[PDB]
């Protein structure tokens, strides 16, 4: 069971609720230039 | 690392105090893709005539100066072929690159907040009724915050608020910089095209909003310079227009 | 479903690596870590980040309309505008995105009750209920025996008290790529007309009422729609709303204070 | 004619399950898929996202910009006072109940994980000075003094041209997770800044600046508890 | 599930080629795109046209039939001569065609009332209906407890109140090859009878009726009958009916106008 | 005896849906399909058609 | 699912709602003679 | 499943072992076997100890919580903190292990009676109620009608009467690694506040309320909630509560006797 | 539409059933487990601990 | 039957009805030093 569709369509269908993926180097991050944390910042 | 140089067109932009460049979510502007079109003409891509500098209208940075902001792409209008182009075509993209310039000695202290809100929306200072669109735009001044509450069919300029209803010191969620006279003097932002529909109308959507609040106040002594100006200047990047028709005055 | 990062042991050291030392001015988040400016061990993380998903976040029904309709002129039928500003708890929690592409899981709960009065002797049967979402531009009923009410094209569901509360699956019914939760627009093209996000928001409406004719005393019913988003994804996250909602159309507020008010600068409780 | 046996929890409306549904709408045809920037998967991105935050909470100063601002002074008088002190449990100290990882802590009710601060410099370029900030562990009193406060996570800042420093809050807890609300088993510590030394400007140079602080979470963080926010209230019909 | 025809590139052109220009007296439409009189670019279509068939478009739910019969002479059962010309949500829709073939699948929806009296004390059980098709030529029932009721060779279907909707399935049973929408002819040899669609319709009947015997008090109750074809096959287009429906039996109508009045000629709103 | 639960949206009666339902007449036997000319599939075909346009509106 | 028919009757089946097929061809096109766009008609 | 030891067969035996002394001071119980000290037989036994695991033996449903709500101020909703020290039946079974990790399968029974009154006469439709779980620091309701109810986040059932019971599963939800039944401590650093289990206890509140807003005539309702420890582990082993229990927050007890009083030391009944 | 026949003992609660139910909280994530010592599993160990009798269980 | 799940999650699961599993020498023997049934304890 958990990965048997009873129905065509697919908004008929469980939500997806075992994804896990992250990527928070857009916000954190958004500088052109790398900056290296030992390194000084400028 | 201080030094950067910006070439964009026919005019360029220098700096010896500055900070590493912030790209806005970490896209570079582009053009649009045929899978992603929805139109079915030929674009117009002006390349050299229509992205360049543009700078605007500079503003006096008083010590209790609460704030101002700009709503883009409005405020582009009637500057050069970009503002022309507008006029004749019903549907536009563009990104931009936003540099804002102030200065001062080593005697003088304060700190600036800059950051471009996209969609923000502002409410009215009269919750039962609505705002005529001048007091939005004027597209010559920049419009100014207050430190108390007004009243009258205007929006509410509180900086406690920032005219969204959130807090002012959470904008740091989109992409911003400061601006401490002791380390820098000019903050450069650049910023993709954001939108739900691939392409919009310029004139009746606004899709970001530039705003500058100065958390330190600005403070000096006796015998220094008491005029500090600031400037903000703005360069379209990758412009794309379809649709050709009449020119609309307005 | 990973676990968050270990730490690492560290020790005394002393050079000219500055990791605590940054520049604030540039937008950039330090990524300092424990271990860069104490003394740490060896410890393995099992926590997952599992229930922080938007996914999970938004998973689960929460309130969108209540009204009221009776049985014994207007008051036989209910209409609704299909918009999700109309309760505080679930506008909030969507209003921490510019843009989000979901589905929705509606179902509702509807519960009758006899009305006091002098008289309350009946024998009533069982009650049956119909809802009709009428499509955007599409006729509107004005009378509980119009002619609208066979939907020949439109969908409907009957629900017989007493059975498990009815529920349907809407997909993506959005013209543009995304629902655009903030407009800064206005509708017309010479920048007149409404300022809002009223405009972009093209949803039909609905309609419920009962299927039995008459009763020989007055019974009054209540419906309430839950609304569940599913594969769902979202962009451009917003600050929280602080000030408290007005009203439902536009995003007027009234000045609020950010934080509560303590003794002095150094006061701890 | 299966024969089936219906068990208990039949015929009910649960908030938090996942059961198909059949499609009022068949064989719709959505929109294609464009890219849109700035996707958020998970809410601990926000919560990482640095925030200003109002340390200077006393009356008045609430519906104002002098919230944020910690005034610093350049004298001989009060040297030996704290310049702020405030409550290191995120969830209810109204210093930092309400940026951006408060306000996302605020719709859990557990949490754990590492926390840092860092503070900006907002003043002269030719100001020097330095400043001590520390952390002590719950099971103490609020230190009264320097000599109390240096026997605890505590660093030494140097003014200069990086303008910023962060003090990292490294976790110190008996069990793997606290609770968001109030409980007195399991409460945070207290933060504290003193003087290392004065602050020394040139003649001719502003005599006060002022020093701005920045929360956010670590690599570390998470949430388990799902619960509702406490900071939304709806009295009537809007 | 294909997609629409993608847009191809085109450029200034001058030659003696001439897409525009054609003759409409052939009686053939013209297949001109946009790419061969204008300059356009490349863009990729995903839009499918899976909402536009005739199966979908039919797949939904009509009201076709809808009458009262009451438990306390004639007025305890009801009678329906199966026809689709009843209802005009449902008429115009099947008269786009002149020839189909398909599968109904009917339900049923029965709800009761009790009467408004002066005197309403009385406690029933719960009520069960019988509903009954009479082949054409089959005998007709003339009173509630006749003999006609016991259904040896006809079908049958009861429904206690409180439970689902019944639902059944009835396949092609046309002498012919299709249903016949317009029919223009005459039913005798003669060219005299009745002149119209009704002489190829030779659908039975329908019986409803309450299966308990009385009640100490009178009770009506309603009857509406859903129908949705399957498995449809269409030909010969026809062009939707302007006027307004008159009378079930023909297709008489009344003079009526081709479009709403405008101001002038170069009138724009 | 195999163990079922219930789930909402049960009893209900959705227009548009596609459900499989007992068929009334067991073994019925169909006429022969015959080719008609002029088999419509799709409701598209009809728009493509050219059809004269009022343009002249105005009253009277 | 959604291929599995629990009834022998061919009448008590699903609607076929994933079918897609076209002939613009029949009423567009219904002259004898080949008629080429870019060439004058007549 | 295995089976418990078989006996082996021993005879006469005259020599220096000695199985029978022990010394009881080591801490160490004697492991004499009955073939050790008599002569026996071989038999086979294939008795199980399978009825005395601790999962069968916690594996059965016990009343955890009882009360009354009226439709017709406070009296119309119930509000319980949950905890396991309200039944004797269920305490005394969880108090002989200190520490437990266990999953729930709660359940509820929910049924409604007239109240008696001089009028009686009256007609209602079935009932719906509504239980919702505030996870704890979550806002409470203060009303029937308020705004808390509308579970945006907060999870809820709604079950109409006359179908079966509900029943829902909740996981292991504690801040620790197991449940302390026991603490022996204060909840302040300073040893002061609240002396026992209380201070670790900190489930969340559970609220129930009618759906139907008002009936012509009173009526009461009562919720029953029965809790089925399942995949759980046990430590520390207690000995069994002599005393009766007093008070549900303390462990307060008063003077009992070991075992009942005999006649003499060698009075065999 | 697959046809199924209730059998006699449905829609009861018996408190001696193990049947699945769906979860309150969906993908929660527990505390890791830790090594506690002294887990009892079968109540038979208990039993077999020495204990001291009241043999002189007289009045007073 | 009997070993299939019908819901992704663990706690939705039956109870562990079938499981033997003893360990008496935890309590009945905590000496440190072993001891022999037929030697003499001490
Ligand atoms: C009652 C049966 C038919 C019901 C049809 C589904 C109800 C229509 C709702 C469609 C819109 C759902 C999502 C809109 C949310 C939004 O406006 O942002
Ligand atoms: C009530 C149970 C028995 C019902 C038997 C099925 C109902 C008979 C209808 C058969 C004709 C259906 C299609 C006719 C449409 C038409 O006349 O064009
Ligand atoms: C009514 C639907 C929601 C119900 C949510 C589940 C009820 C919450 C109970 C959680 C705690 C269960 C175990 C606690 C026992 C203990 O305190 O030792």
């Amino acid at each position: 069971y958990t990965n048997i569709n009873f129905y065509k369509d697919a908004a008929s269908s469980a939500s997806n609720r075992q994804e896990l993926q992250q990527d928070p180097g857009k916000f954190t991050d958004p500088v052109k230039d790398l900056m290296v944390k030992t390194l000084p910042a400028l | 690392d201080r030094v950067r140089s910006m070439t964009l067109g026919n005019s360029t932009i220098t700096t010896q105090e500055s900070a590493n460049v912030v790209v806005g979510y970490g896209e570079w502007p582009s053009y649009l893709s045929d899978k992603e079109a929805t139109a079915e003409d030929q674009p117009t891509q002006p390349d050299v005539a229509t992205c360049r500098f543009y700078t605007l209208e500079s503003v006096q940075w008083e010590k209790s100066s609460p704030g101002w902001w700009w709503k883009f792409p409005e405020a582009l209008k009637n500057m050069g072929l970009f503002g022309q182009n507008m006029h004749y075509h019903y549907l536009g993209r563009a990104g931009y690159t936003i540099h804002v310039q102030c200065n001062a000695s080593k005697f003088h202290q304060g700190c600036l907040l800059v950051v471009c809100v996209p969609e923000a929306e502002m409410g009215c200072a009269d919750t039962s009724t609505t705002f005529p669109a001048t007091e939005l735009t004027t597209e010559e001044e920049p419009h100014v915050f207050t430190s108390d509450s007004i009243t009258g069919k205007k929006v509410q300029a509180a900086v406690c608020n920032a005219g969204m209803g959130v807090g002012v010191g959470n904008l740091t969620i989109f992409p911003h910089q400061w601006i401490n006279l002791r380390t820098n003097n000019s903050a450069t932002i650049v910023m993709p095209y954001i939108n739900s529909v691939p392409m919009d109308n310029m004139f009746r959507h606004y899709n970001f909003t530039l705003m500058i609040i100065p958390f330190a106040p600005l403070n000096f002594n006796e015998g220094a310079t008491a005029y500090v100006p600031v400037t903000v200047t703005i360069a379209p990047m990758y412009a794309e227009y379809n649709g050709l028709r009449l020119a609309s005055t307005q | 479903d990973r676990t968050v990062a270990n730490t690492q042991p560290s020790g005394p050291s002393n050079s000219k690596e500055i990791p605590a030392l940054t520049a604030v001015e540039t937008g950039h988040t330090s990524q300092v870590d424990p271990s860069d400016t104490l003394q740490t061990r060896h410890v393995v993380n099992f926590h997952s980040r599992s229930e922080s998903t938007v996914e999970n976040f938004m998973g689960r029904a929460a309130c969108v309309f209540m009204d009221q309709y009776k049985l014994n002129s207007t008051d036989n039928f209910a209409v609704w505008t299909i918009n999700v500003r109309e309760m505080a708890q679930l506008r909030r929690k969507c209003e921490l995105f510019t843009y989000m592409r979901f589905d929705i899981e509606m179902t509702m709960v509807i519960t009758s009750c006899q009305d006091q009065g002098t008289q309350l002797e009946q024998d009533m049967p069982v009650l049956t209920h119909q809802i009709m979402y009428v499509p955007p531009g599409g006729p509107i009923p004005a009378k509980v025996d119009s002619y609208e009410w066979q939907t020949s094209t439109n969908p409907s569901v009957f629900w017989t008290e007493g059975n498990a509360p009815a529920r349907m699956s809407i997909p993506f019914i959005s013209v543009g790529n995304a629902y655009s939760l903030f407009y800064d627009g206005w509708s017309h093209f010479t920048q007149d007309g409404t300022y809002g996000y009223t405009t972009l928001n093209a949803m039909g409406k609905l309609f419920v009422r009962h299927v039995n004719k008459s009763s020989p005393h007055q019974i009054t019913s209540t419906i309430r729609v839950y609304f569940k988003p599913k594969h769902i994804k979202a962009w451009v996250p917003r600050p929280p709303r602080l000030c408290p909602y007005i009203n439902k159309g536009d995003v007027n507020f009234v000045v609020t204070e950010v934080t509560d008010a303590r003794k002095s600068i150094t006061d701890t409780p | 004619g299966v024969p089936v046996l219906n068990t208990p929890g039949s015929t009910q409306f649960l908030t938090s399950d996942d059961f198909q549904s059949p499609s009022a709408m068949p064989q719709f045809d959505e929109t294609p898929e464009m890219h849109i920037p700035g996707e958020v998967r998970n809410l601990m991105e926000m919560a990482e996202v640095d925030s200003v935050v109002p340390v200077n909470n006393i009356t008045g100063k609430t519906k104002s910009m002098e919230a944020y601002q910690i005034a610093v002074g350049t004298g001989n008088t009060d040297k030996t006072k704290p310049i702020f002190s405030f409550q290191m449990d995120p969830g209810y100290s109204s210093v930092l109940k309400r940026t951006l990882l408060g306000e996302m802590l605020n719709y859990y009710a557990h949490w754990s994980g590492s926390v840092k601060l860092t503070f900006l410099f907002c003043g002269s370029a030719m100001a020097t000075g330095k400043l001590l900030i520390s952390y002590s562990p719950p099971g103490a009193s609020v230190p009264s003094s320097r000599k109390d406060a240096m026997l605890g996570t505590h660093i030494i800042w140097d003014i200069g041209l990086q303008s910023s420093c962060v003090l990292c809050v490294p976790w110190i807890s008996q069990s793997h997770y606290r609770m968001v609300q109030q409980d007195p088993y399991t409460s945070a510590g207290y933060i504290t800044c003193w003087y290392q030394t004065n602050i020394v400007v040139p003649p001719g140079a502003p005599t006060s600046c002022d020093v701005l602080c920045f929360a956010s979470a670590c690599n570390d963080f998470s949430v388990r508890l799902l619960r509702d926010t406490p900071f939304m209230a709806q009295p009537g019909k809007l």
